[PDB]
Parts: structure tokens; sequence; C-alpha cells
């Protein structure tokens, strides 16, 4: 990814927290270093190549220092619950094409003027219950969206048997009617998908979508056959792929900007972010001011990352150290 | 003499120059009313 900088941003990974400069042996170790006077602050980090230290923070020129949790940075996957509106009819209406249109705004491009429409069709028959209809519709949706041919993942279709309103019975183009032996299906959930990601070339994006229904003649009048309502998401996309591209960008500030450019004549940067983990973050904003005419500020950002075990143990001890060292009182998330 | 030549399926009554079909009942404008049929 590329981000907007307030004149600079540095990133440092905190894999292990040590208590001395001598204990820095492994490439992810880190120490918050400050003096008893509480006048400056810096971090001693262990790099693939030797120890390094961050720019020194004047503890009187700190603008804000807040630790975000990992939950805050996980993109929630918006999901709808699609049904048929009991005002038109609580059951399918035979001979009518129950079409369903799914619009996609940020398709391959990145604008809202780059749209993409995929469809799902079901023609109803007499004796067709609602469960049978939802089954057939989810199946026709998968075959058109979750196929082995579409260049990109678009949606995750599911089914919910009212006997178990929690479990989201999944569906894919391989799934067949017989694999769905329930009779109390009551909705077609449609959830956005994690798009593919490659470090430093494909930012973590999503394709948002709205389900648009179509008309059916029920008693002589063209009427919409369903109602799409958003429900509280239940699947979140972690920040591993996000911190990783952050590093990729913020490590070209300390180091090389010619990443892989002239392939054999390059500086290969070694990165410590695992894109399969879950990091908390600790961003600290500060500035430097000069002497007696260079009073203009130079705001400079520094952020730290640390894996999350679920209880934020790594970052909590991290800042507890920074607070014992710098007098600050950052809050232990 | 009042000859109707249209039937309309709807949940709201149509013009009085037509018959009104709605889910098991038909109605035609007779005596200033929509007179059902048995």
């Amino acid at each position: 990814m590329v981000i907007s900088i307030n004149q600079v941003r540095q990133l440092y990974v905190a894999k292990a927290l040590k208590a001395n400069t001598a204990a820095l042996t492994t490439a992810g170790d880190i120490v918050p270093k400050a003096d008893t006077a509480k006048t400056t602050l810096y971090f001693q980090s262990m790099s693939p190549a030797g120890i390094v230290a961050s720019d020194k923070i004047n503890l009187k020129h700190v603008l804000y220092a807040k630790a975000t949790p990992s939950e805050a940075l996980a993109h929630k996957l918006v999901r709808y619950s699609v049904t048929l509106d009991a005002d038109v009819s609580a059951t399918p209406v035979a001979g009518q094409n129950y079409i369903l249109r799914l619009a996609f705004r940020q398709y391959i491009g990145l604008s809202e003027e780059d749209q993409y429409f995929k469809y799902g069709e079901v023609i109803a028959r007499s004796g067709m219950t609602a469960s049978d209809f939802y089954k057939k519709m989810a199946i026709s949706l998968a075959k058109n969206l979750e196929n082995k041919t579409e260049s990109t993942p678009l949606v995750n279709i599911y089914l919910i048997s009212a006997a178990a309103a929690s479990t989201d019975v999944p569906v894919t183009s391989a799934t067949k009617e017989s694999d769905l032996t329930a009779t109390d299906y009551n909705q077609i959930i449609i959830e956005e998908t994690e798009q593919p990601w490659v470090l430093g070339m494909m930012p973590q994006a999503f394709i948002p979508f709205t389900p648009q229904f179509l008309t059916i003649t029920v008693d002589g009048e063209d009427r919409l056959w369903g109602v799409a309502t958003v429900v509280t998401p239940t699947k979140t996309v972690p920040d591993g792929h996000l911190i990783a591209d952050l590093e990729y960008f913020c490590m070209g500030a300390r180091g090389d900007i010619y990443r892989g450019m002239g392939y054999p004549n390059i500086i290969k940067t070694t990165y410590l972010v695992d894109p399969g983990a879950v990091y908390d973050v600790l961003d600290i904003h500060y500035f430097y001011t000069g002497s007696n005419e260079s009073v203009q500020k130079s705001e400079k950002t520094i952020t730290l990352v640390a894996v999350d075990d679920g209880s934020h143990t790594a970052m909590n001890a991290l800042i507890g150290a920074i607070n014992t060292a710098s007098g600050l009182t950052i809050a232990t998330l | 003499m009042k000859t109707l030549r249209t039937l309309k399926i709807s949940p709201n009554a149509p013009d009085i120059n037509s018959v009104w079909l709605y889910k098991g009942t038909m109605k035609y404008f007779n005596n200033g009313e929509w007179e059902t049929i048995g």
C-alpha cells in the first residue's frame, strides 16, 4: 500500500521485549530506552543486520500516543440476509423468474464508476417451499459467483436452517442440491470476500456490493420479491496483510527505495511482519522545533507493532515498559 | 346493453367498464356497487 505521511512515518516490529541493550540477539527484539530525566525516548531494535535505534523523541514535543487494538484494524465483512417479503408472498409464486441482481461498485478499477453485475436466477414451481427456493437460489448464485472460472472472489453465499440459526451452511459451485438435506432454510446470506493480496503491489481492497431484486407478477402487479437487510458481520479480515504493506512502505524510509527495481542490482530488505498473524499497534506522533527562528515544526510519526494472543499481552508489557521509562501514561488496551 | 369486454386482475378495483378479478372473486359494477358472484 501507499499511505499519507505527516512528513514521515517509521515502523518498528516488537517481536520480543527485552530489558537491556545486551539482550538484543534475535531480529525482532526491542527495548524502550529513556533516561531518568524523562527528556528523550528512543527504541533499540534488533534488525536482520545488527542493532538499530529510532530517531529520538523529545518527550515535551509529543502530540499524541495511542495504542490501537487488532480488532479495530480488521475489516468487517458486510453481509446481507436475503429473504422473500411476506407482503408479496410468503412462498414462491410458480412460473415467475425470481431473479436476483448483485451489484459490485469497486470492481477491477478503484472508482465507483467501475461497476459489475452478476445474477442469480430461479424459476419457481408448484409445491415449492421457501427452503427449496433458497436452496435453488444459493446454488444458482454460487455457480455464477463462486465458480472456478471467475477471475476474482466476489461473495460467500450461505444458508441457515432455522433449527440452527447460528451456523451458516456454506455453498459453492461444487455444492449440489443433495448436499443440503434441511427443510427450514430461511435466508440467503451474501458476504463480501477477502480479495487477493501480494506484498507491496496489491493493496488490501474490497469490492462492496448491494443485492438488487427484480419484479414478479403476483396478483396482476409487478412487485419486488425479496428484501435485503444488512446484519451484524461475523467474519473479520485480520491486519496481517495490512501491517505487512505498512512495513514494506515504512522500511524504505530507513532503507532502500529502489525495491527490486533493477532486479539483480538491488538491496533485498528483510521484513519481520508475518502476514498470517494479528498485530496490535502503537503510534506516537511528535515533532522537532529549532532555535529562535526555525520555530516551524517537523511532525514525525513512529509506530510499533506486536502480535496479539487475544489478550494483547505483548503490547501491554511493551507500553508498560515505555511508561516506566518515559513517564507517559498510554492506556493498556 | 352495458356490455363489458375487459377483465382486470388486481387487488384494487379497476374502471367500471371492466370486470374485477381478485383471487377467487369476480366483480362487475352493478347498481353503483361492485357486485360479487356466487
